[PDB]
């Protein structure tokens, strides 16, 4: 379990997907042009799991970049960590989705899924021992949503016996005014409810909530909200990438995670909270990140975790900190708040410490939860495709592209017993 | 000449393994190469016709990590590279993969070195089989090894050391299951097993060796000299002897009924220095006190069915049997009807050794105490409840599924443990 | 006052005699098996031999049946021990095919799930090729 | 009736034998080299009976040392006498018999059985004229138990005419090395009831409440238990080892002692009692010596003589003493005592004196006896067997050696049958 | 020429044989290596119990058997094994263990033809044999097993020739084995019709007579067989010098025995006086005679006074006059009843052998100028063979012991068999006493 494959689709995937990119090369001290210049060996020791070793000295990532518009490609060349990307790996189409997950599933996305599994298998073969897959994609629009949905059913496919991992940015009206972001995000929910093992729910409603109510930003854009994006996979994925004992690979995670099949969306949740490239001074009290990381205000879904409970969770600390004291106030938060902790699931919170802090931060803290209040995110996605499929709005858009409105109604149903099946986890009582 | 073969599975398995070679190479003065300038020891170390000195081992592990430090670490010229086993994949936690999926992929490799190792036995007297209840390795790829070795060696010993798991230092939420999958397939194939509770060992380690947050290491150690006290009496010649037979026949009345309680006395931390020496008598009350217990349960409420005492250093009958005597006139320390008290008493000139570095304190005098007592049940219910709670929502379930196993295997397994309990219970009762 | 001497006999070195006080009181002297056979001797000792010979045979002969039970013992143990040995290697073979069957059955339904997938997006593409084109 | 052949079997078995032969060594005036370093003909005479006699002047004891196990092997040869045993006569395994009696009687036992017969053939056939043997053993183990009494039968086999002798150490909780020993001693008292012709029951309960009791031992050890064996073991062999009237060979002894083919069990007592470091003493009259005959406190079995009968009793006087005031002694204990000995076996007592005291006391005797109250020892086992194969307690170990339950049942009910039939002579009266 | 064969069996019979055969040469002055001073110038009686060799020496007409060789090893390393030719002294080299179906069945059945053999070899050496005289014990294995098959076997080879007993009677005092009792009356069973006049000596009698009379604290088998011995040479005086009455064995049954069954004659020996004492005056023949109508004095156990004589005969040796005797013999009747049967003269032979007691020197006995033995068939002897019977009864009623003579081939039948024919000799003493 050593490799993992990375695929970036759409403009949302490509934005966080090249944000995760420059974040984790400067915690393994690699440069842009893929040069280690770090100072410790413990940086490298798992440097295999998301880079290929080339020629001599470089380090390039793991990484495909796709889209069905051109435009995106030339915005990750020319961002800073953009040239340290395979050139071959770059799979990008002329025209795209508008918007329509079907452009993205059935018509123009399905027209480039083989070039992307062209680069794909070339990367998998690659592998010694391929642990799985890591999306980044938005639920909003037609390619991340559409062609990446699409993508994950192609792979599977090829690669049943893997571990299928997603970043599935949830839309909100806060952000975008797509009027079809629903119907986008309800296809897309369905798809991933069958055919991912683990998916971070990171909802645009919290990210805008956060930079405006905590950060104090009047009018937040998308670098504000990728910011705490970058936070969360850099903190969800140091497990993977840092020698530890807990959650050291995507299967073990999935393992102590999901409890249900089809109980797989996690509410990722960071403290501190912070703006961009803004100092500091004042780091976090272990007992500060203890309470804070399960806050409310700290997750990256517009869930209240005080609304559920709790089936799982795992908790990684960051920085130069006690041991001790990191399990003292982290049995005392589960033995001060046992309602929220599902009693049926036995030692549920699982903890774990890296010495090497995230830059910016002396110490810092993740929350990865599996919640029933995590039904609040899909409730909110229900209604707003309901105010709108009961009136056939915008349906033409898709029966255009050959679908039936059965799909739409199959979606919706799915979705709505995700729901149910969550309600009926929070009310289940050990006895 | 009445050889033991040590089997080391998973990470725990191989770990303790590292623990227990380092300490019997000081113990019998073989240098990390091999060479050394009694004869016992010959029944757990084989010679080369260049003198060297191999330990009568397999080490294997579903993933290389964990034995790569072996063949990299101090002890890499101790053992042939043959002997060190190590698949690409874990058992992810899961007792059907270490079992069945990644199991079976190098289950004829493991067997066929062991066939190798019991080639250069003239007298075997069985196999020794260190693991873990929790891990994926641990728990399954042992069960299928177990069954296998009933194959090839028939009714030749086999013993155990068995990780119990604790909350503090565990690493999956699905530990209960491979614990209850394991204890079901083993049973009958295992002819006692020495269980070491993980929070028992955790607390001794805090309490008297003053370790803030003891690691594996700690453990590690502690554990190691409570297998060199169960295994000197095989390795050197004392005042008295007990062999793989005669374990069986003083502690094991029932064939179900084979798991021993262990207790050492004294661990005294490498500080203070006027905290000893301790007397034969001092030494042996410490074993019928809970706080020195390798698994956490209450003696007092149940009853002993039999004893062996493994005395090692300054020691002589005379003393011993003058402590066993006041242990006799104990009313709190109660015995079944159907036994005649039953004290099978061994002793070993050599004092502990310890680790230079190491936490532990060097005596003039130890003890390790196998009581088979009905109070060992508790550490049984305490995990038959986990499993309860988890199996009624069929929460993990779909993970073993996966893998091919059936939620009958569940069923089955908990019956086991049900009927387990129950012979616990059948045993105290007077006739 | 009155005692009957009857010289006996005189010899070199003795002299003897009979001395009588009184005569028998009853008048008339008192008031036999043959030989044995030396035959008679040894069909009794032989008879005697042959019983100690009779005995001595019945005592081996227990012993005997000692050593027949302790190799139908040690033949017990090598059965029982055979028969473990069988029992677990089906139980195991069993085992490891069922949930082969088992891992392979689930493998092929989520394959197959997958290529149902494949033949409605066909479809779905088919249905766009009446609406592209088809008009305008 | 020259020769005896001695079996040494087991740990036990081993360390009272090896005891046994420095104890008579000394007696007969030989050194540890097998040289005779004596001052008396009287110690020359009857040599041949334990000894031969090797390449010119050495004395080689005839005895065969066996254990499963190699280590007791390597203990004798390191101990006081060790260099005195043939080399040859060490027939050791290499995997000892686990405290199970099954191992020892069946399985490892039996692959080293042939070994030994082996050595005592080569002994045997060296005889002018063999009495037969002496076994030392324990019956609470697996070797000396098992193996000893696998041994007993295969001897009975090739020499049915001779006379098996055997020192059976019976087992206590008091002093108890295995959990399992009441289903080893019943399974072996099965065997002995049947095979032997004499048997010496030494118990460890005995000498453990002598010890604590009488020799004021808080905690005693083997030692201390091993110093009254072996004072028991040299007083009893006495009248074969020298010259004398008196129970001089192994079957003069058996038909003066043995009345009934499977009452063979003998309660064995001696005076004065004395502990290994008590090197006082300056005591013991004729009288205090002959008391000690009805005093329950000298005997080396767990039995009360004043709760039975005595069948037989032979009984050995050591020392420079006064025999007209032995045999006054002896009559008056008697006569004072009837109610102790059957009336139907007339003139059941038999006394001996030996001039040639054992060393460390001026004057000793010992005492051999028949009685019907060895049944209390019978009963001990047996209840102790019973509480543990009721719930048929570490049973598996036995049938895991191919054993079935069916021969459980079988010791046990031999044993309550012994037990029954000493019971039947205690009650016969002399009404005829 | 009247030659007598001399056959001592067991440990008992050889040691008493030791003591008699050392007597012997004593009396007819003989040295140990066989040389006598045959320098005479005489009586050649000796000749019926020692013959002559080419080299001038004298040989006992006598075989000593054993089925072990320890006793009879000692006569062959002592100071007569000159004395006798190795081929008269027979040893086996396992002891019929105090059982007397293991001497009688299983080893005498190895020695016996042997024996027979020697006996023959003596017997041709004999102009005018008169028979044998058979010393053993009732109690051991040897005494009596082999005792008695030997008797049957001469009695088929030697058919009407006098067989005559020296047999020694258990004492618990000097018992080695339980069960003597059992080995006694199987032995008496089976010699019965075989011999013609048997001489029982009783151990306690013997052993009170030591303690009482020559002052012995704890009398030892040397001690009880000079004793012995001087009782044998008593009987057999008048065999082996120029006598006058119990010249010839025949008339040891003519004069002592009127029935063939009632065969065992009670022996009265006087005087038995220490040698380590103070210088004392010489009993007169007075003194001597009444000291046979003392039980004390007898050679068996028993009350005279509860029986009837059938026989009597007074044996003087020494210094004695016919004139001391009859008046010795008067006395007694004005005193004493001595009650003879209605059939029997109430009266008694008398002998008068002139060669005067012999002592071994250093031994115990004081040499005496006159002493004398007296052999008289008394109904008072039953009460010996009742106290055996007893015993007998006693043990026999539970079987004990009995598998130790089941087990060498003897039938139960024949303990009930041997203890009938004692029930009948019991009633024949009875039966003969009546009027
Ligand atoms: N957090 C975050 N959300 C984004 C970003 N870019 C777009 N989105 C959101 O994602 C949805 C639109 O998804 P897009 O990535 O732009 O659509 P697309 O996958 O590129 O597909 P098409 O434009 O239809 O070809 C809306 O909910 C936007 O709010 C970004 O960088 N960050
Ligand atoms: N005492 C002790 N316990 C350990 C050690 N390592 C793991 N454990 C315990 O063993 C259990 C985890 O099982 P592991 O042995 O690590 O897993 P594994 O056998 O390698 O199986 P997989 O990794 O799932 O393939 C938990 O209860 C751990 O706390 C160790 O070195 N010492
Ligand atoms: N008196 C005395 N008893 C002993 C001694 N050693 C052992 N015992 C007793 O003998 C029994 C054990 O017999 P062992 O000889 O030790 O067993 P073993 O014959 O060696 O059989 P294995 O060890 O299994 O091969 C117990 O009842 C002990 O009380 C001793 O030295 N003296
Ligand atoms: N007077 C006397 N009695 C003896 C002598 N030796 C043994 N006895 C008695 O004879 C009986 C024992 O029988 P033994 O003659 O010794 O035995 P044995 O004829 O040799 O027969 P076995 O030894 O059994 O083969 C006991 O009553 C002894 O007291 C002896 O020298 N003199
Ligand atoms: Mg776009
Ligand atoms: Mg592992
Ligand atoms: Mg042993
Ligand atoms: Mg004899």
């Amino acid at each position: 379990m050593r490799e993992i494959v990375h695929i970036q689709a759409g403009q949302c995937g490509n934005q966080i997907g090249a944000k995760f990119w420059e974040v984790i090369s400067d915690e393994h001290g690699i440069d842009p042009t893929g040069s280690y210049h770090g100072d410790s060996d413990l940086q490298l020791e798992r440097i295999n799991v998301y880079y290929n070793e080339a020629t001599g000295n470089k380090y390039v990532p793991r990484a495909i970049l796709v889209d069905l518009e051109p435009g995106t490609m030339d915005s990750v060349r020319s961002g800073p960590f953009g040239q340290i990307f395979r050139p071959d790996n770059f799979v990008f189409g002329q025209s795209g989705a508008g918007n329509n997950w079907a452009k993205g599933h059935y018509t123009e996305g399905a027209e480039l899924v083989d070039s992307v599994l062209d680069v794909v298998r070339k990367e998998s073969e690659s592998c010694d021992c391929l642990q799985g897959f890591q999306l980044t994609h938005s639920l909003g629009g037609g390619t991340g949503s559409g062609m990446g949905t699409l993508l994950i059913s192609k792979i599977r496919e090829e690669y049943p016996d893997r571990i299928m991992n997603t970043f599935s940015v949830m839309p909100s009206p806060k952000v975008s005014d797509t009027v079809v972001e629903p119907y986008n995000a309800t296809l897309s929910v369905h798809q991933l409810v069958e055919n991912t093992d683990e998916t971070y729910s990171i909802d645009n409603e919290a990210l805008y909530d956060i930079c405006f109510r905590t950060l104090k930003l009047t009018t937040p854009t998308y670098g504000d909200l990728n910011h705490l994006v970058s936070a969360t996979m850099s903190g969800v994925t140091t497990c993977l990438r840092f020698p530890g004992q807990l959650n050291a690979d995507l299967r073990k995670l999935a393992v102590n995670m999901v409890p249900f099949p089809r109980l797989h969306f996690f509410m990722p949740g960071f403290a501190p909270l912070t703006s961009r490239g803004s100092q500091q001074y004042r780091a976090l009290t272990v007992p500060e990140l203890t309470q804070q990381m399960f806050d409310s205000k700290n997750m990256m879904a517009a869930c209240d975790p005080r609304h559920g409970r709790y089936l799982t969770v795992a908790t990684i600390f960051r920085g130069r900190m006690s041991m001790k004291e990191v399990d003292e106030q982290m049995l005392n938060i589960q033995n001060k708040n046992s309602s929220y902790f599902v009693e049926w699931i036995p030692n549920n919170v699982k903890t774990a410490v890296c010495d090497i802090p995230p830059r910016g931060l002396k110490m810092s803290s993740t929350f990865i939860g599996n919640s029933t209040a995590i039904q609040e995110l899909f409730k909110r996605i229900s209604e707003q495709f309901t105010a709108m499929f009961r009136r056939k709005a915008f349906l033409h858009w898709y029966t255009g592209e050959g679908m039936d409105e059965m799909e739409f109604t199959e979606a919706e149903s799915n979705m709505n017993d995700l729901v149910s099946e969550y309600q009926q986890y929070q009310d289940a009582t050990a006895d | 000449m009445r050889e033991c073969i040590s089997i080391h599975v998973g990470q725990a398995g191989v770990q303790i393994g590292n623990a227990c070679w380092e300490l019997y190479c000081l113990e019998h003065g073989i240098q990390p190469d091999g060479q050394m300038p009694d004869d016992s020891f010959n029944t757990f170390f084989s010679e080369t016709g260049a003198g060297k000195h191999v330990p009568r081992a397999v080490f294997v592990d579903l993933e290389p990590t964990v034995i790569d430090e072996v063949r990299t670490g101090t002890y890499r010229q101790l053992f042939h590279p043959e002997q060190l086993i190590t698949g690409k994949e874990d058992a992810a936690n899961n007792y059907a993969r270490g079992h069945y999926t990644i199991g079976k992929e190098i289950i004829d490799l493991v067997l066929d070195r062991i066939r190798k190792l019991a080639d250069q036995c003239t007298g075997l007297q069985g196999f020794l089989v260190f693991h873990s209840f929790g891990g994926g390795t641990g728990s399954g790829f042992t069960s299928l090894l177990m069954e296998r070795l009933s194959v090839d060696y028939g009714k030749k010993s086999k013993l155990e050391f068995s990780i119990y798991p604790a909350p503090q230092v565990s690493t999956a939420v699905v530990e209960p299951y491979n614990s209850i999958l394991t204890t079901h397939t083993t049973l009958e194939h295992s002819d006692c097993a020495f269980m070491v509770d993980n929070e028992a060992i955790y607390d001794i380690c805090r309490r008297n060796l003053d370790i803030e947050r003891p690691t594996y290491t700690n453990l590690n150690r502690l554990i190691s000299q409570i297998v060199s006290s169960i295994t000197a009496s095989l390795r050197f010649d004392g005042a008295l002897n007990v062999d793989l037979t005669e374990f069986q026949t003083n502690l094991v009345p029932y064939p179900r009924i084979h798991f021993p309680l262990a207790t050492y006395a004294p661990v005294i931390s490498a500080e203070k220095a006027y905290h000893e020496q301790l007397s034969v008598a001092e030494i042996t009350n410490a074993c019928f006190e809970p706080a020195n217990q390798m698994v956490k349960c209450d003696p007092r409420h149940g009853k002993y069915m039999a004893c062996c005492l493994l005395y090692r250093g300054d020691v002589v009958p005379k003393d011993v049997n003058a402590a066993i005597a006041t242990i006799k006139t104990k009313r709190s320390i109660q015995f079944v009807d159907w036994c005649p008290t039953g004290f099978k008493v061994g002793i070993n000139y050599q004092p502990p050794t310890v680790v230079p570095g190491g936490d532990l304190a060097k005596v003039q005098r130890a003890v390790c105490m196998l009581s088979n007592t009905t109070a060992i049940a508790e550490a049984w219910a305490r995990l038959d409840h986990k499993f309860d709670l988890m199996y009624a929502k069929r929460a993990f379930v779909h993970w073993y599924v996966g893998e091919g196993m059936e939620e009958g295997e569940f069923s089955e397994a908990r019956e086991d443990m049900a009927a387990l309990e129950k012979d616990y219970e059948e045993v105290g009762v007077d006739s | 006052a009155d005692m009957e001497v009857i010289e006996l006999n005189k010899a070199t070195s003795g002299q003897s005699w009979e001395v009588i006080l009184k005569p028998p009181s009853f008048d008339g002297v008192p008031e036999r098996r043959r030989d044995p056979s030396l035959e008679e001797i040894q069909k009794k000792l032989e008879a005697a031999e042959e019983r100690r010979k009779y005995q001595e045979a019945e005592l081996l002969k227990h012993l005997a049946e000692k050593r027949e039970h302790e190799r139908e013992v040690i033949q017990k143990a090598i059965e029982e021990n055979n028969n473990f040995i069988k029992m677990a290697k089906e139980k195991l073979a069993q085992k490891m095919e069922s949930n082969k069957e088992n891992r392979e059955a689930h493998l092929a339904a989520m394959l197959e799930r997958l290529q149902e997938k494949d033949k409605h997006a066909e479809e779905v593409r088919k249905n766009k090729e009446l609406k592209e084109e088809a008009s305008r």
